[PDB]
């Protein structure tokens, strides 16, 4: 399964504000939804839960019907491995070239050389950074930046994708395109759940509306 | 190898390359600091070798009775050569020891014109190096005593006891400045490591969060550590044989004055090979507590 | 103080503070470092002293003839008194000769049977200490042959030259690790402030964007990189009375078996300030050399 | 003044593209234009040559009627002083407090520091972050640390006014919120240039307009 679910769910940070208060939502597999909210509400914060980044200071977590909720360090590991994650800040490596950033995820998995020649070529192209293989991240724009965390994020086809604004940058024209990847993505039925500030993205499509206000959850159309 | 292994490999021998100068320095530093105390170790071990082989060290100066003959005197020095403390005894006769009194005095009126040999059998005993001791020694002087033909033994106590403290001098402060050379060799190389991998800590975040194990982040800092141990430790080797070579011609100098032919002996290869070995787990373990500091902070409880 | 030196103290001051484990590490390598030639050169200190002070260094020997007595000798002495580079002149009688002479030998009581003191009066001339080169000792003694009633004039030769040989060998010894522990000193500090800067560079960078001079943003790393010097040599100067302690009582029983008594001199007050402004100066030009490669690193052209 | 000039100017990067192909466009003083262009148009680019960061290497730029096209490195720090930017990557101290990245500027310039806190405190009100001084930004969401760039960029009442991008982050209502400061600034006369993606936030106002792309500049209504 790739189901997420939660119930009652509180995360505060140490010695400082309340991020978010009794959040309870729960997620079909291969179900896509957008998160919005207006800044600060804690939409970042939801995502970091679910991947393991961050525990809850109450209530349960489930992740394919495991309790995450307290995991040991051991096993967090093999939980972010199924999770396709796109942070605000890009975290590249800007020691490495771009194909070595998008090419770590293989080879945490322990992919052959061969393989991972294929699947990165293949993922810098859906973002269109081809010709940017040999490049080190210090000699990318700012959109190129972001679209090499994109391709990080896909080229292991994992079974959920959390999205924290991918199209922060990028003009209108190339933020359509990049939504049309995840699409294609939930076709397959990798749970997407995307977080965002563009209202023209989200008024062009019909999915679910999860908003977030001062850290309290609203359903959208429903909870169910 | 394993896959995973040449690739660790290969990443932390890229960030030496990366920046050439700043990594020759972190190594210039390691070498100094190991090339003081081979240096050292090499002047103590070439100084034993020179002491236990060239310093007239006391000597027990037996006396004989001044009735026994040189037969009977033999028999006393085979007596002497039985003991469990001897390891061997020079003989010298009544008019040997009259030789030495004419040689010191140079005047033969204090020995020619006497009806007889006023001085006795001398007997120099070489004592085993465990029983050179101070209450050893004084075990040796009595038990020769005991042997029969020997009525005195005019070894002092007071240049033995003398010498004595002068060597436990040397040796106590021999230690102390060796504790703090080796100690400053952990140091360095810890702290030369441990600085290395703090400027890198992003790249410990950034991996852990894309699922990374903890032993898949270590390989390539902990090869960077060994790596880093074994080229100071190497480059030190060829210091410490230079230094050598400076040293050759004040050594030969000196031993042509004295006449007697010395040569001064460098590092062994197993002492070569114990130094690299041992520099490198320094380095290999001061890595691996570094980056564990950082995988735990990184940690969200 | 100036309104920038309170603002560029108290964000320098506030970064070590930030990780004290970090900070204390650096500081425990440099006084380490610090520590091995303090010793060294307080070993030195007093080594050189005690010999100076006790140590019977050879000396030059005069031989005057059979028939003068001790007034004619006396004014032989007087004469060797007068002569420039010589320090103080002793005088044996032809007696004193002789009773040297029969309480070496023990057995020497038959020379009361001669008829007169075959042995000549001996006069002992101690050499300047700054003037014992080895020509100047062989200028010093023919010179002295010249003066009237003079027998002989008697120098060890041999004993000189392999005394000198060996004290020069401890000199180049000395010279050669001497440099060492400087060039340790130096390289510790150097790199310990260079990668300490190099984790800071982000900061270096944000400010040249918003327009700071180069002379603003040098001043928080200059005083961090003096702190660190300071501090370091700081905390050697109490290991190193630490240590002293440690030898002192060892020092006095080798100087209870001797009887004479000896103390060990520590590093004077001008000596600890020295050692304070030379290493506060050294991590002041190390930080200044490593920041101004950064500000030319993020200069476009 | 506080005007900008830009005559056949071309930039390319070390073994780069040429980011630049003969931009030439001139600003008025008290003047405020968007800057837009699909991602990798060159837009920052296009900014740093302004600020100086960047030197071009063709053509001659103009800042306030003074060449600084071959500025010597000793007259630089007096050129940016002049300038409040606003950077893509918000390049904040994060060893530094809130309060201390944005009282940074005046400190430069050396303020006493009763004007300081007065100031300071202003600035950061304006972005809504004034309760957010003793925090570190680390502790703080993408939405704000974006905002605390913003606010030292308006401490210094700089003459030039240069954002790169300052609403990727932030909702739509914060980002109008945004724009209406730098409307504030400009009635004063301080010049600014925006470059932005946001095109339903220029659809709702009628400043100059400039398209940039693939490195050629065009003046929209007109080059005047
Ligand atoms: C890498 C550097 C290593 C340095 C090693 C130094 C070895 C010294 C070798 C030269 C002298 C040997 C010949 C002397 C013996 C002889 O001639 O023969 C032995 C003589 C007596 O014999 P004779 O009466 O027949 O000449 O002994 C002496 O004259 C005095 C004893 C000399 C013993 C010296 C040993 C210690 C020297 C330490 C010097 C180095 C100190 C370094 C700083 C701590
Ligand atoms: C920081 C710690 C430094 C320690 C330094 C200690 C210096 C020696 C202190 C004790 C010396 C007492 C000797 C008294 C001599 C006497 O009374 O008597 C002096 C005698 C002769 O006079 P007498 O016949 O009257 O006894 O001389 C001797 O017997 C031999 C000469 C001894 C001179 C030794 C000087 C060098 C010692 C170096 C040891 C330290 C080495 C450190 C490693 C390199
Ligand atoms: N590391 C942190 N330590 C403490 N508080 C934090 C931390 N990260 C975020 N916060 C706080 O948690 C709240 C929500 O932050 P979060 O990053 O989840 O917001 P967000 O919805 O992603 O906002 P934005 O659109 O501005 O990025 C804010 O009050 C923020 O200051
Ligand atoms: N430091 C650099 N070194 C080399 N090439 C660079 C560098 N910075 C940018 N480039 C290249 O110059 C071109 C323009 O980059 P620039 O950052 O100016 O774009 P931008 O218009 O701000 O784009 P975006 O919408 O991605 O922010 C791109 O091809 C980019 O890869």
């Amino acid at each position: 399964s790739g189901s997420i679910r939660f119930e009652h769910v509180s995360k505060a940070y140490l010695g400082g504000r309340q991020a978010l208060q009794g959040v309870t939502f729960h997620m079909q597999p291969g179900e896509m939804a957008f998160l919005t909210g207006h800044s600060g509400a804690g939409k970042s914060t939801l995502l970091k839960l679910i991947c393991g980044i961050e525990r809850p200071s109450a209530g349960k977590i489930w992740f394919s019907g495991h309790d995450i909720t307290r995991l040991k360090n051991r096993e967090v590991p093999f939980l972010r491995r199924q999770i396709g994650m796109i942070f605000q800040d890009h975290h590249l490596l800007m020691d490495r070239t771009v194909y070595d950033n998008v090419a770590i995820p293989l080879i945490i998995a322990g992919a052959s050389g061969d393989d991972i020649r294929r699947r990165v070529s293949a993922a810098l192209d859906k973002v269109g950074l081809l010709d940017k293989a040999k490049n080190f991240p210090i000699q990318l724009s700012g959109g190129e930046q972001q679209r090499v965390g994109i391709a990080r994020a896909v080229v292991n086809k994992p079974a959920v994708l959390l999205a924290d604004q991918p199209t922060g940058n990028l003009d209108d024209a190339l933020s359509e395109g990049i939504l049309r990847l995840f699409e294609e993505f939930n076709r397959v039925g990798v749970t997407v759940l995307m977080a965002t500030h563009d209202i023209n993205l989200i008024s062009r499509r019909s999915y679910r509306m999860l908003t977030l206000s001062d850290g309290h959850l609203h359903g959208g159309v429903g909870h169910e | 190898f394993n896959e995973q292994v040449r690739y660790a490999f290969h990443g932390a021998l890229q960030d030496l390359k990366s920046k050439p100068f700043a990594t020759f320095l972190t190594v210039m530093v390691i070498a100094i600091s190991l090339t003081l105390p081979s240096v050292c170790y090499m002047v103590y071990k070439n100084v034993n070798q020179a002491a236990t082989q060239y310093y007239p060290s006391p000597q027990i100066t037996v006396y004989l009775q001044k009735t026994l003959d040189d037969d009977a005197a033999a028999g006393v020095v085979a007596q002497l050569q039985a003991e469990q403390g001897v390891e061997k005894v020079n003989y010298l006769s009544r008019e040997d020891a009259l030789g030495e009194f004419r040689n010191w005095s140079g005047f033969g009126g204090a020995l020619d014109m006497l009806e007889e040999n006023p001085l006795p059998a001398v007997a120099v005993v070489i004592p085993k190096l465990d029983f050179q001791g101070t209450e050893s020694l004084n075990t040796l002087r009595d038990r020769i005593t005991q042997i029969n033909g020997i009525d005195e033994v005019r070894m002092d106590d007071s240049w033995f006891a003398r010498l004595a403290a002068l060597t436990g001098l040397v040796g106590r402060v021999s230690a102390m400045i060796g504790v703090l050379m080796v100690a400053a060799v952990f140091l360095v190389i810890g702290n030369s490591v441990r600085l290395s991998i703090f400027a890198r800590r992003d790249s410990i975040n950034v991996q852990k969060l894309i699922g990374a194990t903890d032993g898949f982040i270590l390989r390539p800092f902990l090869y960077g550590g060994a790596l880093l141990g074994f080229s100071g430790a190497l480059l030190s080797l060829i210091l410490s044989e230079i230094l050598v070579l400076r040293l050759s011609s004040a050594v030969a100098e000196v031993a042509q004055v004295f006449g007697t032919k010395f040569d001064i002996n460098g590092l062994s290869f197993d002492e070569c090979l114990l130094l690299l070995l041992v520099c490198s787990m320094i380095g290999w373990v001061a890595a691996w507590l570094a980056t564990v500091q950082h995988l735990r902070h990184f940690t969200p409880e």
